[PDB]
RNA sequence: GACAAUGGUAGGAGAGCGUUCUAAGGGCGUUGAAGCAUGAUCGUAAGGACAUGUGGAGCGCUUAGAAGUGAGAAUGCCGGUGUGAGUAGCGAAAGACGGGUGAGAAUCCCGUCCACCGAUUGACUAAGGUUUCCAGAGGAAGGCUCGUCCGCUCUGGGUUAGU
RNA sequence: GAGGGUAGCGGAGAAAUUCCAAUCGAACCUGGAGAUAGCUGGUUCUCUCCGAAAUAGCUUUAGGGCUAGCCUCAAGUGAUGA
RNA sequence: ACCGAUAGUGAACCAGUACCGUGAGGGAAAGGUGAAAAGCACCCCGGAAGGGGAGUGAAAUAGAACCUGAAACCGUGUGCUUACAAGUAGUCAGAGCCCGUUAAUGGGUGAUGGCGUGCCUUUUGUAGAAUGAACCGGCGAGUUACGAUUUGAUGCAAGGUU
């Protein structure tokens, strides 16, 4: 089986999610606890947060053992940015995208 | 640098005021253009 | 109208066949409200909800048949009568 | 200078070829039992023991 | 059935496809309308069907009629989304540690040491702003980072004249 | 500093065509007004038949126009065509 | 034989309003759950946001960022191919490898060989280093009234007709 569990319109720009989330995507579910733990990125802890709740879902939504799920998919997608600004020199104006994101996590068994 | 607004209230009220468009006769005009437009505001 | 206090029977909706007593009305929207019909589930407890009022037809007073009502001036006043038989309802 | 000309996303995935992070580079303490940084403390409940 | 003819701009002539609406006739539709996605189908072209998924109530066919009738290009208007690119910048300047609080602290609170202005970055008032002032809570957005904080959000308050 | 004055066919100027709300060889707004433009740009579906001109004359005319010349459709004449 | 939310009033919305200007004055953009709020009791991760269930519902990729949901753009997985090669990026020929359709001289990919300097406008002549366009979507240009003339149709006819 699969559980899965997301993270929407999460404040963070998309190819900055994109960046960790590689480096997880694969790896054993402890391992990758870990390894979100200890790296110096600012969206660590959010896809921390998310991976704990798709190994949580798994306990009891679903019944399965926790000490054997690996790191089946984990991606980001695009959410609604936000549009600020920026006066510059010369009565200019120049814009500004807040960029935000969906961080998905689908942890399974291998069965 | 010196800018082209200062604001005053005596001034202000003094040259675009209602008393001061109701005294002359394009004055009236104007409120009566204004009126006939639905501006909520006639005169400040 | 459909005044409360009326013993009525449901001739659309998936409750049609059955007949209760008219409890509320809405005459804003005219919708009224029967017991026993369209039971509704809220978050877990169990209620009536309204009905539009085009959809339940008054019981004849004589042969407990669904009927349309009329008026007539008995006196000086209305009164309502059944469309099948003649009795006042 | 400005760009001449548009930028395909093949030159742009190309040239991100490069562009990632590496895995924290991590060992296991013998205290604590969990995993942390090499040359650094135990960030759980624990210590160095160097 | 025999013979010939068939490059083409400007422009001239003919025959046609498709779109929205109307009249009359004949139909389809919750046993699933239009639309929209896919397909390896048909026609000389414009274009016409059929099957599957979805969707959720309208819509084609025939013959005529009437037009806001078919758009790649006007430094075209409006909306969205990219590239440059994780690039330039982050707005004149001295901070260091200790202890707290907290889900989270270079950035908030308290403290000691150090540093800056001191004919002024100190004190008081006229314009001008017009609730921005205070206490208790908050952390979506604003703050060029962070934020447990604020001139920001919520809830209650605060202006007292015979001179 | 405060309170006032001079208004666009106008005002102020120790004069520079300076300055009159980041605008001045004549401000800004609304209307005449879809001014006009012999100039540049553009023009929204297919197939079938034919298919040029870049020349003469006149022109306040010369990158515009009008008539003739060269193209096309229909009716007629009819051997006058080459 | 009027429009149907880029249309129809500038305004289907609490618009002549946010606003913007010293002022006279200028001026948007914003529609849609469901038949009925029945608008998610309760359990779990999280500080909250947000989910995953389980329930309401005919439907929850109907959950108030609510009908449908497309293109540019951004990703995740994979079938064939690619690190000695000079590319308007396709077309014609053609091994190998993977599939199997509206069933028909089948679909996908492409080792290698031949041929090949985009589109529009303006020009005697542009691949042109002459102009225009970042891409996608919607909007966008020979029309109506009244007269004149020529052609096709129709009715009467030394008459035709208001």
């Amino acid at each position: 089986m699969e559980a899965k569990a997301v993270a929407r319109t999460i404040r963070i720009a998309p190819r900055k999610v994109r960046l960790v989330l590689d480096l997880i995507r694969g790896k054993n579910a402890a391992e990758a606890i870990a390894i979100l733990k200890l790296t110096n990125k600012a969206s660590s802890p959010v896809i921390e947060k998310v991976l704990m709740s798709a190994l949580a879902n798994a306990e009891h939504n679903y019944d399965m053992n926790t000490d054997e799920l690996v790191v089946k998919e984990a991606y980001a997608n695009e959410g609604p940015t936000l549009k600020r600004f920026r006066p510059r020199a010369q009565g200019r104006a120049s814009a500004i995208n807040k960029r935000t994101s969906h961080i998905t996590i689908v942890v399974s068994d291998a069965k | 640098v010196k800018r082209t607004y200062q604001p005053n209230k005596r001034k202000h009220s003094k040259v675009h005021g209602f008393r001061k468009r109701m005294s002359t006769k394009n004055g009236r005009k104007v409120l009566a253009r204004r009126r006939r437009k639905g501006r909520k505001v006639l005169s400040a | 109208h459909i005044k409360k206090g009326d013993n009525v029977k449901v001739i659309a909706g998936k409750d049609k066949g059955k007949e209760g007593k008219v409890i509320a009305t809405l005459p804003k929207k005219d919708r009224v409200v029967v017991e026993g019909v369209n039971i509704m589930k809220k978050h877990i407890l169990e209620t009536e909800a309204a009905i539009h009022v085009s959809n339940v037809q008054l019981l004849d007073p004589k042969t407990n048949e669904p009927t349309r009502v009329g008026y007539k001036f008995v006196d000086g006043k209305k009164v309502r009568i059944a469309k099948k038989s003649g009795e006042e309802i | 200078a400005v760009p001449k000309r548009r930028t395909s996303k093949t030159r742009k995935n190309k040239r991100r070829t490069h562009f990632k992070i590496s895995v924290p580079g991590m060992t296991e303490c013998p205290n604590c039992g969990e995993y942390k940084l090499s040359h650094r403390v135990c960030k759980n409940c624990g210590s160095y023991n160097g």
